[PDB]
């Protein structure tokens, strides 16, 4: 597909108090790739990321505008964003191209910036919103992360059990995967602080 | 029309702008008004006397929500009044189609001062004679904003806008404190307005609305009838 | 305390007043002209005179009865274009309600709409602030007839006993004379008390070919304009 | 997605189901399609959901404006009005399957919109893929003026069947009521299936995967 | 005295007076009548050559608008074509819109609000032009409208444009207007029109009678006058 | 989808079935057809729904701010000619099958048709729809001039009868409308 022009998968993982999110390093063109260390989960303020994947140019468009428009609304009010706030803006930026439209497909991955409660959810290429409380997936490969995370999944999850979880699910559904591997980035978070753990992943 | 474009409003020798400073003059020979921010909800009231025994009180309404929980009263001329109100409404609508969340007071004050403002500046139109009383219960906090005709804004703890304005202040400022109740302020409220209102007072002279954590309420003449049959 | 230029146009003058305005409230008062309008019960009742001393000039095109919609009826005075003008205003916007809100549209929304209109030619200057003042009647459900007049500032409000025109410091001095005394208005209260009112004010005693009479019901909500018979029938009815 | 409407003898009963697929996929489990209007007023949605979510937000926003200027409850003709203008502004580009809904000072109103910007008032509507099994329903066991329960029981049975015909959905299906008084509004209705338990399970270790960099930045 | 330069300011006692200004310049222009009869209208101007170096029958102020429609002008003739030419558009408009002739009610409505529109702003001045409209119609019958410099439009029998304004309907209202078919009325113009100045003021003037009605099917043109040749004959009978 | 109007000496009489269909697949089992725009005036459409419907909404608007400038009731044939003119206009996107009916003071009943064209025409009965081809076979046959009014309901009756009973997308309900001088009678037959 045109979302399998160049790769990509997000997983987003709802523990008990915190919040874990992965993604893959390989960029690259259709049968060749090109690097290993290819950005696609940026910080939205503190404790608050968000992934995009599909093609890459919309990544890095759709991340400086809604760079662009969240640090106009940091500024304008002295509170930092609350995530369905950033829910609503990223689907408002995606709906002004109705018939325009970026091929990604973006995942939100925050806290509560009051209390420790989490929050995942994820869209369409065109706006459509979608909140759970277990995982969220992105990307070309779907039905490999939906099969790993609906048999890996536990609701109450400490961190750790967390983090084994997302880190077992990525690497196997990845490995089965064809154009997308090389490499995958962890982000697992929580209130107190923000882990970013790179996995041996099989390099074939 | 043609599109003259030019403004009226220029720079004196002494560096004031006597269209504002006489704008500020007709707000404040305008009908009174009461605001207080108490330590749960913020009461506004206001004071509207008939001309005739014809008048209806069941058409026009002074005290008037922009949102389900914003209060909104103003000191001035309704033809005014009216206007910006309806352009506060689809701003504050507009936030909502976009972050689909109710729009926080500071914002509002923020953008309807702007909108204020550039009146103020843009081509041959006048300013407009109001001075709004802007509160609203949003996040716990309930806050309470004045604005001007020259663009400006503040914040207030309680303040007062009309006749006599300077006379009503002195008299909050020794009666009102930091931390009452909604029905405390509300009493004092109604003190201060009958301070300076005519003396005969009833249901339909004043118009009071107050701000809960639940929610901006616009108040019946029923509970007015209720408390402001001889409160105190 | 003539500063500037407010003899001329919209600005603020010292003290708070803006001339160009309050110039028009008396530019009603060149039309020599005068309008009561009566709300006590389920009825509301319009009446206006006309002024007509030619034989050459006719008498069905010169009614200020207005019928805006097939429920809400009006009348003018001041000068006639501004009035005309007024009119069609109001019933296009009328027109406009019913297509994009899908229902009849209330006397209070439109009086309403034609306030913010006079607001906008109010707000500019280099535009003539339209000296008319127009008076609305209409029946909504669950409220029953209203009765609503336009200020050219913008100003309107809605009230029972209402009129103006030339002459109505003194038709509102008879009127707080007379809504105080707490009787019902069962529509032949309300004719004979808008003829009489009329009456003491011009203190004419004339013909029915003279004054225009306008009137809704809750029973038929169209709006009606009456005939010459039954305006003489309640006339002599009043006459003793 | 079965969305289906009904006229009782007071109001409106709405019923729909909540999985929002994307292609072959179940991608959702919960989704909300009995949206907002007003407190008198809902709408239910089918075909390309963020166009729906779009529209009924506007329309929802168009409204609040309209009854907080006039002053009073609002009306569904206005609804309708408008929403029928509107897709027909957009020439039958956007897919909005919608299903309007309200208790006026008129009674009870339904309407049923096609995307092209069609509409109808029923005194009963399906509409979506799974649609026809409801229908089926209604047909078969419609009757004017029916009560409550009656009607509860009804739309429950029509959404159920949808189920058991193809994209239902797994979830509870949520119901609606609106009255002349009581507004009410049921997420998890009926679970007729539960998840069967695991017997599994597929564990883990806390250390049973090859760490490359940690890096650890606290916080307040 | 300061007040009367834009057209968009009051007065302090409250009219405008460019409009007034407007008025009386079609006072000094000359006179133009006009009067119905039970199956048409006739029009009629006191047209007037300067010296000797006109043609008799250019620049003719009976215009004709509509297929069953035509102005009688008076006051600034350029103004007038203009003024004839929106006529002519707004007809067309109609025509091409609804698919038949234009009542003379809506005609005159939407003439009149481009006159208010003109008489608004300072950007342009009010009109100096002051005109007659007639019509006939089978289902509608005759009917005669007037219209001043400030846009008052409304209904006559008969009418009086220019010096003459009074002079001449103090003996129009003595004709027995509606039991006469118009080809007594055209004899009738005529000698209202030869009585009013016959040399005081001036040396010459001409006749021009406009013609609508029954007589001639909904059409409307000139009488051939010079075929029965109605004037002078009757203007040597009308001196004693 | 079978629409019809038929006019007699004092007024006219207008049918149509109710099915709306969409493929094979009925969406409406019950339709008002034919819409009321004036009091005096109706108009039955066919074709796409939505147009007509926004069509018929546009031509209600504009239809009624002339009449009431008026202030005198208004004719058929403008009505006829707003069609007309909307239609023609902005075509290439429409499927009208409009037909104007209704009774006027100065002229009686007049009945006109608006195929999808755009064209205008004065007739004196009318078919329109997909399964009007039918009883346009036998219009022409069982028609004579000058009935009275319940010879048109009967023959109507008879037309849309067999119209629902052939074609596969007409069906429903009868909808008949009778439109006078005196007033506006409508009544359903059914079964």
């Amino acid at each position: 597909s045109i979302m399998s022009y160049n790769g990509g998968a997000v997983m987003a993982m709802k523990g008990k108090n915190c919040v874990a999110i992965a993604a893959d390093r390989r960029f690259g063109i259709q049968a060749q790739m090109v690097t290993t260390d290819f950005q696609k989960i940026f910080p939205m303020g503190d404790r608050l990321y968000i992934g995009l994947a599909g093609l890459a140019t919309d990544v890095q468009t759709v991340a400086q505008r809604l760079k662009f428009r969240l640090n106009l609304y940091e500024l304008k009010e002295g509170r930092q964003i609350k995530p369905y706030t950033l829910m609503s803006m990223v689907a408002n930026l995606l709906y002004e191209k109705r018939f325009g439209p970026y091929y990604t497909e973006p995942v939100i991955a925050g806290l509560d910036p009051k209390t420790f409660k989490p929050f995942i959810c994820s869209l369409d290429l065109i706006g459509c919103p979608m909140v759970t409380d277990d995982f969220v997936v992105s990307g070309t490969c779907a039905e490999q992360m939906y099969g790993m995370c609906e048999s890996l999944w536990e609701p109450n999850m400490d961190p750790d059990h967390l983090f084994e979880t997302i880190s077992q699910a990525m690497l196997n559904a990845v490995d089965r995967d064809a154009v997308s591997g090389m490499g995958v980035i962890v982000h697992i978070i929580e209130k107190d602080k923000i882990t970013t753990r790179t996995l041996k992943a099989r390099m074939d | 029309e043609r599109g003259y474009s030019f403004s009226l409003t220029t720079f004196s020798p002494s560096g004031k702008l006597v269209q504002i400073e006489y704008a500020l003059a007709a707000v404040a020979g305008g009908a009174p008004s009461v605001g207080i921010k108490a330590a749960n909800g913020v009461v506004l009231a206001t004071e509207k006397k008939q001309k005739s025994i014809l008048y209806d009180e069941r058409s026009v309404h002074k005290v008037e929500p922009i949102t389900k929980h914003i209060g909104l009263v103003y000191s001035g001329m309704g033809p005014d009044y009216r206007v910006l109100v309806h352009r506060a409404r689809k701003l504050a609508q507009q936030y909502y189609l976009v972050y689909q969340e109710p729009i926080p007071t500071a914002q509002l004050v923020q953008r309807v001062a702007s909108v204020m403002q550039e009146y103020t500046q843009s081509g041959g139109v006048r300013p407009f004679g109001v001075s709004l009383l802007i509160c609203g219960w949003n996040e716990g906090r309930p806050y309470l904003f004045q604005s001007d005709p020259s663009g400006a804004y503040f914040a207030w703890k309680a303040t007062a806008m009309g006749k006599n304005y300077v006379n009503g202040k002195t008299f909050l400022e020794k009666r009102y404190n930091e931390d009452l109740e909604l029905e405390d302020a509300i009493h004092t409220a109604i003190l201060t307005l009958k301070e300076s209102f005519e003396g005969q007072m009833t249901e339909d002279n004043i118009e009071v609305g107050i701000c809960n954590e639940a929610g901006f309420r616009r108040l019946t003449p029923t509970e007015v009838k209720d408390y402001l049959a001889a409160i105190a | 305390s003539s500063a500037g230029f407010d003899r001329h146009i919209t600005i603020f003058s010292p003290e708070g007043r803006l001339y160009q305005v309050e110039y028009a409230f008396k530019a009603i008062n060149q039309g020599g002209l005068t309008s009561v309008a009566v709300r006590g019960k389920d009825c509301a009742v319009i009446v206006t005179q006309k002024k007509v001393p030619d034989k050459l000039l006719d008498s069905s095109t010169v009614t200020h009865l207005f019928k805006i919609t097939e429920n809400i009826g009006c009348v003018m005075t001041g000068m006639t274009a501004d009035s005309r003008s007024q009119v069609q205003r109001a019933r296009y916007e009328a027109a406009n309600w019913k297509y994009k809100y899908g229902y009849e549209i209330p006397v209070d929304m439109l009086c309403k709409r034609i306030a913010d209109i006079s607001q906008v030619y109010t707000q500019n200057a280099e535009m003539r602030p339209l000296g008319c003042c127009m008076i609305l009647i209409g029946i909504d459900e669950e409220q029953g007839p209203q009765v609503y007049k336009c200020d050219p500032a913008g100003y309107y409000c809605g009230f029972k006993a209402t009129a103006a025109g030339v002459k109505q410091t003194e038709s509102t001095s008879f009127l707080e004379k007379k809504v105080k005394k707490k009787f019902d208005w069962t529509f032949e209260q309300t004719v004979e008390t808008a003829i009489t009112c009329l009456s003491t004010v011009l203190s004419i005693d004339f013909k029915p070919s003279e004054i225009e009479v306008g009137v809704v019901t809750v029973e038929n909500p169209k709006f009606r304009i009456l005939t010459e018979a039954e305006i003489d029938a309640h006339l002599v009815a009043l006459a003793e | 997605t079965t969305i289906a409407g009904v006229v009782y003898k007071d109001g409106i009963v709405l019923g729909a189901d909540t999985r929002a697929t994307e292609g072959m996929v179940v991608a959702d489990k919960n989704c909300s399609k009995i949206h907002f209007i007003s407190p008198n007023i809902y709408c239910c949605g089918a075909g390309t959901a963020a166009d729906t979510d779009m529209t009924t937000q506007l329309i929802s926003s168009n409204l609040e404006l309209h009854s907080l200027s006039t002053g009073r409850l609002p009306r569904v003709v206005t609804a309708n009005r408008m929403l029928k203008q509107m897709l027909f502004r957009y020439q039958g580009y956007i897919g909005a399957a919608l299903v309007l809904g309200g208790v006026d000072v008129t009674g009870p109103h339904l309407y049923s919109i096609y995307p092209h910007g069609s509409t109808d008032k029923l005194p009963y509507v399906t509409m979506g893929s799974g649609s026809l099994a409801a229908m089926a329903v209604f047909e078969d066991k419609f009757r004017p003026d029916m009560e409550e329960e009656e009607a509860k029981n009804l739309v429950s049975e029509a959404i159920a069947a949808g189920i058991f015909n193809d994209l239902g959905s797994g979830s509870n299906i949520d119901l609606c009521v609106i009255s002349k008084n009581k507004l009410d509004f049921l997420r998890p209705y009926t679970v007729p299936n539960k998840k069967g338990t695991r017997l599994g399970r597929y564990r883990c270790e806390k250390g049973t995967t090859a760490v490359l960099t940690e890096k650890i930045t606290p916080l307040e | 005295t300061g007040y009367d330069l834009s057209a968009s300011t009051f007065s302090p006692d409250g009219r405008v007076f460019q409009v007034e200004y407007a008025m009386k310049a079609v006072e000094n222009s000359s006179t133009a009548i006009g009067i119905r009869c039970k199956d048409g209208v006739v029009f009629g101007v006191e047209k007037l050559v300067l010296s000797k170096l006109y043609e008799e029958g250019s620049n003719k102020r009976l215009f004709n608008v509509d297929r069953h429609v035509g102005m009688a002008v008076a006051g600034l003739l350029a103004d007038a074509r203009s003024l004839a030419d929106i006529a002519r558009e707004e007809a067309s408009n109609f025509r091409s819109n609804f698919g038949y002739n234009i009542p003379l009610k809506h005609l005159a409505d939407r003439v009149a609000m481009y006159v208010h529109a003109y008489t608004l702003y300072s950007a342009v001045r009010p009109f100096g032009c002051s005109f007659m409209l007639g019509s006939y119609s089978v289902n509608d019958g005759a009917q005669l409208y007037m219209i001043d410099p400030s846009g008052v439009s409304y209904g006559y029998w008969g009418c009086a444009i220019g010096k003459a304004r009074q002079a001449a309907k103090t003996e129009i209202e003595k004709l027995q207007m509606k039991e006469m078919t118009c080809r007594d009325i055209v004899k009738e113009v005529a000698k209202i029109i030869y009585i009013v100045h016959d040399e005081v003021k001036d040396k010459a003037f001409e006749l021009e009678l406009s013609w609508v009605g029954e007589l001639t099917n909904g059409r409307h043109e000139i009488v051939p006058k010079d075929i029965r040749e109605e004037a002078e004959k009757y203007a040597k009978e009308s001196l004693k | 989808t079978t629409i019809m109007a038929v006019q007699f000496d004092g007024g006219v009489v207008l049918g149509a079935d109710s099915r709306t269909t969409t493929g094979s697949y009925i969406a409406n089992r019950v339709t008002d057809k034919l819409t009321p725009i004036h009091d005096r005036i109706f108009c039955c459409r066919s074709g796409s729904a939505a147009d007509t419907q926004a069509v018929a909404d546009a031509v209600t608007y504009q239809l009624g701010f002339h009449s009431i400038e008026l202030n005198e009731p208004p004719l058929v044939h403008t009505a006829a000619s707003l069609f007309k003119e909307m239609c023609y206009r902005y075509r290439e996107d429409l499927m009208a099958g409009i037909i104007i009916a209704g009774w006027d003071p100065q002229e009686g009943g007049q009945v006109y048709s608006v195929p999808m064209g755009g064209m205008m025409v004065r007739q004196s009965f009318a078919i329109g729809g997909s399964g009007s081809s039918y009883i346009y076979g036998y219009v022409d046959a069982t028609y004579r001039e000058g009935m009275t009014k319940e010879e048109c309901l009967q023959f109507t009756a008879n037309a849309l009868a067999l119209a629902m009973e052939r074609d596969g997308s007409s069906g429903g309900v009868i909808r008949l409308a009778a439109i006078a001088e005196s007033g506006v009678e409508r009544q359903v037959l059914l079964g």
